[PDB]
């Protein structure tokens, strides 16, 4: 990873492209809470659907979803988990979640500067609360962080976008919020492809995350 | 100190007390030494602070991200059998302390630790130096067919009797209790206070 | 290994490549517990078939079976085995066998990360009985798991996966599960050739490993 | 050496003496003892003096940087949880010192931190060989429901009577009270004096 | 603690007690000290509890990992040899243990071994506190001729009588039996029971 | 980075032009005083304002703002706040800030002379007050440093500078640097441009820094 | 050693070719028993007969033969023979030759996964008696292996591979064997070639390796 | 222990008895500490068993890699310089052990070696605590010129002298003879058990 | 030092051209001893013709001569003087000469193998006496060994080599050894090209090495 003539890092650039290959995912702030949505390419009857989740707790307090290399992206949650533990141990609690976040961004900034390795090539959200408030953040291969209200990565991130940047209200109901989010979602999907049920995930201030199950999600399909 | 874990037939109830003390000086009288580890697993400490509340922490960032990676809780004896592996491997630079590990997988489980990792498994155990006191009013009336309340009342007459008698014990009693039902729920010192008054007990 | 501008990691697909033209190899669950099945490459009655056999014990409750770089394979099921052994050690048991597939793909996503290593030329299919109970999951050059009710490995692993997605039916008792995989296996042999002994193996909930034997395989065919 | 803290309702009083000794031999009469560590943070040292003292500094120096990296002022518990870690990582070659962290954040706490890393927190503590006649005077006269005023006349007569009877004790007695309206403040030493005569002590 | 190896024409039967003290404090009725570590491989324990419960763990493990390495079981002299090598190696930082290794390969095996890795094979074997009133009975009693119910009633007296005269052993007595035919059997706790009472036995 | 036949490190060169896509911002010093000013990529309503920081505190009376490589950043006040605190323990405080200035810029020079490594992507405007007096200093790729009176990053230096060099002057009191200094961040805007509200921070001798509010910004637009 | 686009290790492979080129040899299995044959590339008569021997002791009850690069042969024989020790000190004997020849091909696979070092050009046979029987084996430069009931490296080893698929059968009387070895390696001489006396050893179940002298090797000539 | 080394004009005989204690209490009847470690040379061990087995362990495993990588023995002389070398090069963490190493080159060696690596050729030796008993007979009764037979007497008797007034020495005796005709050859227990009986002795 | 498509490593073989252009050196066994004998291609009478000599003792037992690079040459003489002292202070005594011989060519082997070093670009000729006999082996650039009646190195070793394998009989007295030695170089020479003083070393059992001085060298001339 070294500069080309314009200042660019090619490799990181290239490393972006197997991001917008992976499943859509996205994250939004409501009333008092932060969740977190996930579409999956499930691709065969064989597969069990319960098992190699997008939506990855970090603690009961934080989660990620990833986008990306899913190999590279279940690395940089198992180094998540660890800071957290890491830091939780050091000092009794989390006081901020931009503080792991930048962490694992730092560990991935790392990869783009030193020579015998290359870029990790995924992209990840952070959702979750903790003294400042409900928190959304995004991390992408160069370690490059923003925090957000909401957003969205993988193959359908431009999609879900500008329906959000039109439709996005602050301080909504869990349930409104998710209604938004799978109609932000749906608006993402090629001619006439239906959506078949994501992963939901929401947690809201003195609670821990709830993992939504599959005949819950249902009820917004 | 006093610390005690007893079996009962789908629960487990652990209990301490508080009083920390330097030789004869009390410097706390409210210290902690019953910590919730993991969603249905306790633990008691005894011996040195600082080495006893570090496992504590290790303990606690362990069995939690155990459970995100494994999608269960670590078994009973697994907490165990880690802290035997921890302690055992610094036996001659050691965790100068006695731990208790109480909680419910399958079946509910007390195991003792001693500083250099040995851990054996009993249907009822007690630590620190308020223990013997413990063990006689156990020895005298425990029985596995108590009831949660029974057990409960059992934890209080052993601590209340070790603190009439160990003056390094001391301090309000503090109850935790283990269940599949509600998980570890550490009783309110209300009705703890409430249950001395009933018994006819002090402190 | 280094993005190419499509964000695609070119030595990992090469390395798949070899894995390609491996023996086909497949599992399944069944009721109570899970199976596999591995065809083998005889390739001259020389050989010893009583050894180096492709279907290969991780411990008591768990094997593997392994397509592509023999020598590769080899180093990863060894692996595998003290990895294993160490879990049981800290611990006292494996109660998720996800977390061993885990460890061995970690080690493979590794030497897709860092400059002087090559990938594993190995994909690898696990099945066992844990605390969650049957499990059945597999594991390619990237790192990438899955984890599935059937799946396949090798040179037949689309056909097979065909007829599978075709003919699988879940809770299926021992003999028909069996009788399903042979039938699974002779399909991926397109042109009139014969299906020589396979190597079967079996796990049911309760109990450990069985290997069936010469004549037992003989009773299918 | 002697230094007290004690909590009130949205307070916490932090005080100390300042005689520096080696064994009988009054070296300093105005060494210093109490310390801001950040913003709402005290914290005081007894023990050996080059010890406490890169304590402190390494004390404020991570304080002001936690600060900066989260955007909020580190936890009093977190304040002594971080102290407590890092004392019991060298306990077997270890700062020997005894440790009052005094602060607010969402509510008054002291904890009392030692030389292995054993953080208790407490209503009150003392430390230093001037601890036990605090103790006395604080058992015999310390109420939650004092003003600051009453508060710090109180810390006042506890380091005067061990003053009195702790020949390693002596000096001007330094104070801070610390509010979440006004912080940390040092109160003058002239007001110091005046509630000396007023109270009817020495020095 | 009591244990016993002893080997018959075809068999293997190891035994031990429960006992767990701490000086004169019996903190455990019921401790486990026989393990099976491979399908005719058993272990008796006696020393130091962390230290030997990680050797057991270790030797369960390794067996397991040789066995399908191999495909065929760790001869017995190897196990022996096994931990004579890892207990030698770190004799200045020992594990302080003395064990029993019993069971078949293509032959009934005994050894003991020592802290030091010392490992000798014998006809038969006893560890632990107990030991000498074990010796005793087995140099007056044991016949290299006896069956397999002879020899298990034989290691019951054995442990009986060390049980009355030393009060670091007590409580059930565990026994297995090793043979080609039926693997490794620990025997119920009821077939004991009984073979106490016919015997004419206590505790 | 090895020498061109002309004596030229094209690779740090290269990194400089990272840093001209950056952000612009600028520092100036006035009577008993520094202050810094940046103007913000805001681009969406999404985002989260409250979070962004390109201003960051080093510690109380030592600020910086940096432009280019996001991450690459990051690290560098990573490592400026670690290192103004290793001071400050060793010493008991920060006698001149340009010792500071100098060990991140030795950390930056490393990065251009040893294999194995690219430059940062960064240049950095260091502000705030020592023994000396308020202290200004850049700090480039290279890890070239320069003291200033006023001075400007970004993609608008060259307007910023432009506009410096001909309206400038010492000593000017607080409210009227700040004025001058957003009429020289304006005057880098394009055709019919404002100018959203950028971060302010200053400090005068005695005093530790200040953060101008969100309100307080608004005044002088 | 990295993958071409066909999944292939070519620096493997042409390691293999200079095994080709080695002196050819073979080993079986006969009753109770394995035996080696190594032919000799014996050119001046001005070489020490009696020395540089082919087939190569590795303990009383092992032995092997190599073929390819003479110096790194020796040192993978220098390898086996300290290994064969340490597993006999550890455990007292060696249960199993399969452990043995793993360890040599794993440090032979380890060759062709690291940058730095090129592989092995080397195959050994190795054959004794252990816990399980009469065993014989394989092992290639990518540390591959099999066992055989008869095998052949070397240049001749297409042709001695073909006669024994031909020719041999298992439980042959000793002798049978050694003619039969004779009568494949004659196989795959030149025409008009002549066979120079080769070496010759072997071992039956419950003695020790013998090497058979030149008078016992000329019998059978 | 008691170990006996003895050259004659073309044979080396090496001789020991079998127990093994700890204290007073005889552990082991039948231990072995006789062993062949090459094709002509024996070596026996006294001192700290688990010491000596790993040393008996590694001298085997030296010796067949040696043989096989020089295709000579290794000559007995260089057997006690490679020994010699290794326990110097640990001496402050001592094998604690007493070696004999005897064999044929192209002529009989016995060298008697200790802890720190100090090695000494002689005409015979003895090791353990029996060898003060052995050294007497020895002394009174050697000649060079004894047939081997009357050497493998010497050794019994000397052994058997042992036996009598060192309680830490018994058991059966054994025996090596070592020649260029017939190698290493361990004498059968029936023959020595017979020489026993003719010579007039016990055990 | 990699393999080419042939299985070759050419690196080893350009490090054998360096070694055909050395002066020639020859070994012979004897009755009861072995010779050395080497050209010295004089070249000036500004050199002191008594210093930095082609035939070195290793020990008072061992000598050897090189043809090569010279440097190279000196830094492996060195090794095999340290690695034989190293083996009398383990054993008492150096048993096999062979075995030293192996030491030096794994030394050289390992310079084949191993990436960020050249081959040694060397041949030696060992010889002396050990418990064996008198012996004489050779080793190459790769690390080869063999052992000898007689052999040659260095620019005439064919002619050399040819005229032995001719006129070479085992068991010479020791001067008839030595003029046939002398008479064997001689033939390797340019017609025209006379023979210069060489040096000449012998050893024989029972006794330490000799070297001849100059004046019984002009008897043999």
């Amino acid at each position: 990873t070294v500069f080309s003539p314009d200042g660019r890092l090619f490799q990181v650039e290239y490393a972006r492209e197997a991001v917008k290959k992976g499943s859509t995912a996205l994250g939004m702030k409501f009333a008092n809470g932060v969740l977190l949505i996930s579409d999956k390419k499930v691709r065969s009857r064989l597969i069990e659907q319960n098992s190699i989740e997008k939506i990855q707790l970090i603690d009961d307090y934080v989660a990620a979803v990833t986008s990306g290399l899913v190999a590279d992206a279940r690395v940089l949650v198992d180094f998540a988990r660890i800071s957290a533990q890491q830091e939780k141990v050091t000092y009794g609690s989390l006081v901020n979640i931009e503080n792991l976040v930048k962490r694992v961004a730092d560990q991935m900034q790392q990869y783009t500067q030193y020579g015998g390795v290359r870029p990790y090539g995924v992209s990840l959200i952070f959702a979750g609360i903790d003294q400042i408030g409900p928190r959304l953040f995004d991390c992408d291969p160069a370690g490059t962080i923003n925090e957000y209200k909401a957003t969205a990565i993988g193959s359908g991130k431009d999609a879900v976008v500008s329906f959000l940047e039109r439709e996005y209200k602050e301080n909504l109901p869990e349930k409104e919020a998710v209604t938004l989010g799978i109609k932000a979602l749906k608006s993402s999907l090629e001619e006439g492809e239906e959506l078949k049920a994501p992963e939901i995930a929401s947690i809201t201030v003195g609670n821990k995350y709830r993992i939504y199950d599959q005949e819950e999600v249902k009820k917004f399909l | 100190t006093t610390t005690v874990g007893i079996t009962l037939k789908d629960a487990v109830i652990m209990a301490t007390e508080r009083r920390v003390t330097m030789e004869n000086f009390i410097m706390h009288k409210n210290g902690k030494k019953l910590f919730q580890i993991d969603t249905y697993t306790g633990m008691t400490i005894a011996g040195l602070v600082g080495d006893a509340q570090v496992l504590v922490r290790y303990m606690k960032a362990e069995l939690e991200l155990y459970r995100l990676q494994r999608r269960v809780n670590m078994p009973i004896e697994a907490v165990a059998t880690l802290l035997s592996n921890m302690l055992n491997q610094v036996k001659y630079m050691p965790y100068m302390v006695q731990l208790l590990v109480g909680g419910i997988d399958t079946a509910p489980h007390v195991f003792s630790i001693d500083a250099a990792g040995g851990s054996v498994e009993d249907i009822y155990a007690s630590t620190g130096s308020g223990s013997p006191f413990v063990y006689g009013v156990l020895e005298s009336q425990y029985s596995e067919k108590m009831t949660v309340d029974e057990g409960v009342d059992l934890v209080i007459r052993a601590i209340s009797a070790a603190k009439q008698r160990d003056s390094a014990s001391g301090g309000m009693i503090d109850v935790a209790v283990i269940t599949r039902k509600d998980g570890y729920v550490q009783l309110p010192t209300d009705q703890i206070e409430s249950r001395i008054r009933k018994l006819g007990l002090i402190l």
